RNA sequence: AGAAACUUGGAUUUCUAACCUGAAAAAUCACUUUCGGGGACCGUGCUUGGCGGGUA
RNA sequence: GACAAGGGUUCCUGGGGAAGGGUCGUCCGCCCAGGGAAAGUCGGGACCUAAGGUGAGGCCGAACGGCGCAGCCGAUGGACAGCAGGUCAAGAUUCCUGCACCGAUCAUGUGGAGUGAUGGAGGGACGCAUUACGCUAUCCAAUGCCAAGCUAUGGCUAUGCUGGUUGGUACGCUCAAGGGCGAUCGGGUCAGAAAAUCUACCGGUCACAUGCCUCAGACGUAUCGGGAGCUUCCUCGGAAGCGAAGUUGGAAACGCGACGGUGCCAAGAAAAGCUUCUAAACGUUGAAACAUGAUUGCCCGUACCGCAAACCGACACAGGUGUCCGAGUGUCAAUGCACUAAGGCGCGCGAGAGAACCCUCGUUAAGGAACUUUGCAAUCUCACCCCGUAACUUCGGAAGAAGGGGUCCCCACGCUUCGCGUGGGGCGCAGUGAAUAGGCCCAGGCGACUGUUUACCAAAAUCACAGCACUCUGCCAACACGAACAGUGGACGUAUAGGGUGUGACGCCUGCCCGGUGCCGGAAGGUCAAGUGGAGCGGUGCAAGCUGCGAAAUGAAGCCCCGGUGAACGGCGGCUAAGGUAGCGAAAUUCCUUGUCGGGUAAGUUCCGACCUGCACGAAAGGCGUAACGAUCUGGGCGC
RNA sequence: GGACCGAACCGGUGCCUGCUGAAACAGUCUCGGAUGAGUUGUGUUUAGGAGUGAAAAGCUAACCGAACCUGGAGAUAGCUAG
């Protein structure tokens, strides 16, 4: 379920592109779209900060409802499912019985025109948004809140599950997509099921221009540079001694986490 | 062979203009410096 | 050597007004507040020692 | 030819002639003086918002200062009412002429009541490629029309020749492709802060073609212009009057109908004007809105140069400079090439001479790369039809492989026209008759590929690239800018994500060595700062006391110590921790070297293939292959 | 369609010519790209140990292994000139 091409050009031989047939063809829905992509490659005072950002196709923002808390007890019909330029994880338009539209993340397997619901009295159906205290053990969910309110944060890229583990009082163990175990407040909301578009990993951008269309820009190696520019660079011929990043450090196995209050709220983080 | 100086009335008025010097302290220092030399308007705005 | 009290310190723990932080009619800030979560931690101020071609 | 930028009177007239002008100069973009520049409708402003800037309050900060919401500024974009002509020496959608339109204020009447926001709704609100129908600009033909006259060289006596052949407006039961369309009643409060007769959702009803609505544009009638020319004056050459015709056939946009259709993924501003709703307020005798008359129309820009002698280049400089129009004939097409129209120019020293030599060209006997570092350079090839076309391959390609043929004029016949096929005939050395137009092939090294780079000696085998791997980061993320508990980037992102690093399509693969170093983990022991501790030692005082010094014990991270770790830094040898698994090897690596054999050549220090004796190959500083690609580098061959 | 040929346009491959140039980087010829990682206008943001950089120590107003201007400043000059 992904497009391919005859080698009619050297670069179409490997290029592959995602299936769109399930996406409703419709404009992003005005007023739910603050647009203002305002692409910005640099940093607050004109310096570049994350290297190598660069212009790609202009985007508009779709305002997702990442909390889904104020519509508790209120059914919503699935209007359509759509491309989102900025999310890697298709959105689902929602027509509430209130008669107000709102975007959501698209759960894998959420068919158009299904009814979905929010709030503590909400059966653990696909696409429902309910608190972790009410999620049955072992259930797979996405779109979960790190804190009660403030919105979801941890399971949002396509194919990202977070499976419930145990239940300490006022808290709930969970397995993050990274595999780390995390205590999380039972008052946080989450949505049932995995994120959709699960096969997004396997698209292969067949040429340079593709990474450019995505707004990634050519990414220099240090070894190509000069001593002035980067530690690996310089020397006649090719190599490097000590292995370190841009400004110096490990890139192998220097732990980067500090000694925070968060460190008490997760079991066995590694991998 | 495009050369270094490509005129532009808004460019020149914007950088170098009297409102631009007066803005920053060090520009107002250029203003006091030129007045002290008695320049025929060093200020670039409307000479 | 056994009890009470004044306790003063250390560690486990737990709590909530300091402090951090998030949603709500008022987008940064202030407010009430429901509240929510964190929480004497972190942040920061002074001082101790280690690392420190990133720089000089 | 018309503009923007930029320049600044360079424009027009009348004068001038020192200097500028590469010579001259009576001339000039030079000198002097005088004049010229006209806007309710074109562009901007009294309208709007983007990036960005700025910012009361607010968040930071040795000072100065840095941030930052609303708000405000900011066109390169949104919105918005006029067209056709005439004409100063010099302006013109600005003035004059003919007709038109837009808002405002007021007056007469109709109307007859509701108007309806700093707030809601909807809408303005958008991509890329390709494409059907109709049409205009606009261009072409003619024995259509109109006007002028002549013609002669040999002929034509006009069915020859030259020129011209409609723009605006208004009406029109005339033709007309294309294009836009739901209407409504009620329900839910949980939706738009509240409200709402507006919008969103739900449901009852027709929502077939249709049916409305729309005119691009055409035809017609009228009308205001224009119109080839003609008439007279003429102060050197201008001025004023009059004015025919307007056919039929064909071609055609990137413009118009438009916000059409279809497909695609990388998923294509905002805000006001605008249309709906109400709150509040006034009003419900005198409202909205309509019509007719009137008065009203502010500020800035308009000259001239504007692919260049008027702008950037010190120059009247062979350079550079964003947009728009850019006719004709021929030629598959075209903005190409050749000639040419309108229009613009002959480049501000000139004349002779026809030596050496130097530049840019034309031809060349016989030979044909013998030249040379090298076929460097310059030939050869060349367009469009037709036939034909290899190893190898990722089955797309290599491919315009290679190679061969045709190409002009006339007649007849056929056909889907312009045009083409067929048959016959003619002419020249020659028929893409001139101009624009690939030389090809075999075989290697390197990189897969398109791309990128040393502005001004290097375009590459360099960078990047898709793909691969390690490692980090749980979100106020890791990392990065930063006076800083500010703010910001990462990112309005969330492990299918983001940072860092090395490798570098694809295929088969990626070995041995954890001793040293880095990293990750361990933790019995050794060690280790300040601080807590205060044994004891000393000064001074008669004393109380005041005072200098200071030991054990205890006290973190860190290092010693232990284990692991290689797409971590690394190592894989000498007549240590290990010592090269596959692959390749005289190589972009080979010193001895022109290694030895073979191939190619008459002859081969180069190049191909083998061997291995690898001075000093080898597996993601990747090993070995690989079709295709290449202004890459190397050796051969054909052609010239 | 980071497909082909090829004008505009962007570029700068090889030779010659120019070398007190027509020009402080050019001309003729030839050559690369030419729907894309494309070309270009206006507005605007990032700068000195700093910015940028498909990476040359390139570029940062005609000579960048650390710009220009002013200042310390008559730096210091075991060196050369006079
Ligand atoms: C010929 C081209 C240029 O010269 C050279 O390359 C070289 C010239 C000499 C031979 C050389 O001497 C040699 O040095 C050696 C170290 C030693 C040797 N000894 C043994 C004698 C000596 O012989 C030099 C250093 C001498 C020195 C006076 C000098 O520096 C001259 C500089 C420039 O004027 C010259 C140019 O003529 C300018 O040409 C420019 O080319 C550009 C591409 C153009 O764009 C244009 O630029 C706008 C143009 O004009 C600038
Ligand atoms: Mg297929
Ligand atoms: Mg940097
Ligand atoms: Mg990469
Ligand atoms: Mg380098
Ligand atoms: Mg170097
Ligand atoms: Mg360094
Ligand atoms: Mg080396
Ligand atoms: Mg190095
Ligand atoms: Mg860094
Ligand atoms: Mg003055
Ligand atoms: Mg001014
Ligand atoms: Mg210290
Ligand atoms: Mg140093
Ligand atoms: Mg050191
Ligand atoms: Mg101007
Ligand atoms: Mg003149
Ligand atoms: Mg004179
Ligand atoms: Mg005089
Ligand atoms: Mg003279
Ligand atoms: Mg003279
Ligand atoms: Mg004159
Ligand atoms: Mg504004
Ligand atoms: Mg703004
Ligand atoms: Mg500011
Ligand atoms: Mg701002
Ligand atoms: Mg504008
Ligand atoms: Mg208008
Ligand atoms: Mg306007
Ligand atoms: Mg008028
Ligand atoms: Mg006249
Ligand atoms: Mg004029
Ligand atoms: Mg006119
Ligand atoms: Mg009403
Ligand atoms: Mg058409
Ligand atoms: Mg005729
Ligand atoms: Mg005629
Ligand atoms: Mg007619
Ligand atoms: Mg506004
Ligand atoms: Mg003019
Ligand atoms: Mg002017
Ligand atoms: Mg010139
Ligand atoms: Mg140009
Ligand atoms: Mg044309
Ligand atoms: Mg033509
Ligand atoms: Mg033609
Ligand atoms: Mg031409
Ligand atoms: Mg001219
Ligand atoms: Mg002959
Ligand atoms: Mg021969
Ligand atoms: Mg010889
Ligand atoms: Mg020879
Ligand atoms: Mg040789
Ligand atoms: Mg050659
Ligand atoms: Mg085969
Ligand atoms: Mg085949
Ligand atoms: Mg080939
Ligand atoms: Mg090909
Ligand atoms: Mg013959
Ligand atoms: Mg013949
Ligand atoms: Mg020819
Ligand atoms: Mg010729
Ligand atoms: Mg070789
Ligand atoms: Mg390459
Ligand atoms: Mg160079
Ligand atoms: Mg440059
Ligand atoms: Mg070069
Ligand atoms: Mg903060
Ligand atoms: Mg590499
Ligand atoms: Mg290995
Ligand atoms: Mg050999
Ligand atoms: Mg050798
Ligand atoms: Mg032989
Ligand atoms: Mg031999
Ligand atoms: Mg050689
Ligand atoms: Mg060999
Ligand atoms: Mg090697
Ligand atoms: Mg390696
Ligand atoms: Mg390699
Ligand atoms: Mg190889
Ligand atoms: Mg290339
Ligand atoms: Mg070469
Ligand atoms: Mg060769
Ligand atoms: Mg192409
Ligand atoms: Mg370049
Ligand atoms: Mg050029
Ligand atoms: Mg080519
Ligand atoms: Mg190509
Ligand atoms: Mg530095
Ligand atoms: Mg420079
Ligand atoms: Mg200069
Ligand atoms: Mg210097
Ligand atoms: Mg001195
Ligand atoms: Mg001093
Ligand atoms: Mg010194």
């Amino acid at each position: 379920a992904v497009k391919k091409y005859r080698p009619y050009t050297p670069s179409r031989r490997q290029m592959t592109t995602a299936d769109f047939s399930g996406l409703t063809k419709k404009r992003p829905e005005k007023a739910l779209t603050e647009a203002l992509p305002k692409t910005g490659g640099r940093n607050n005072r004109g310096r570049i900060t994350s290297r190598f950002i660069g212009g790609g196709h202009k985007r508009l923002y779709r305002i997702i409802d990442f909390k889904r808390r104020d519509k508790s007890g209120v059914n919503a019909k699935v209007a359509a499912i759509e491309y989102d330029p900025n999310r890697s994880a298709r959105i689902a338009l929602l027509h509430y019985a209130d008669g107000e539209k709102r975007y959501i993340l698209a759960p894998e397997g959420l068919t158009v025109g299904a009814t979905v619901n929010a709030g503590p009295e909400a059966e653990p159906k696909l696409g429902n948004a309910l608190p972790l205290r009410f999620v049955p053990v072992g259930a797979v969910v996405h779109a979960l809140e790190l804190v009660p309110g403030k919105g979801a944060q941890l399971a949002r890229s396509a194919g990202t599950s977070v499976q419930v583990q145990g239940k300490e009082s006022d808290y709930v163990i969970v397995r993050l997509p990274s595999g780390e175990l995390r205590r999380v407040h039972s008052e946080c909301y989450a949505t049932i099921g995995a994120v959709g578009n699960a096969e997004h990993k396997n698209i292969v951008l067949g040429k340079a221009g593709r990474s450019r269309w995505l707004g990634r820009k050519p990414h220099q190696r240090g070894s190509a540079m000069n001593p002035v520019d980067h530690p690996h660079g310089g020397g006649e011929g090719r190599t490097g001694a000590g292995r370190v990043p841009v400004t110096p450090w490990g890139k192998p196995t220097k732990g980067l986490k500090t000694r925070r209050k968060r460190k008490t709220s997760d079991r066995f983080i590694v991998t | 062979m495009k050369r270094t100086y490509q005129p532009n009335n808004r460019k020149r008025a914007k950088t170098h203009g009297f409102r631009a010097r007066m803005k920053t302290k060090s520009g107002r220092n250029i203003l006091a410096r030129r007045r002290a030399k008695g320049r025929h308007q060093l200020t670039v705005s409307d000479e």
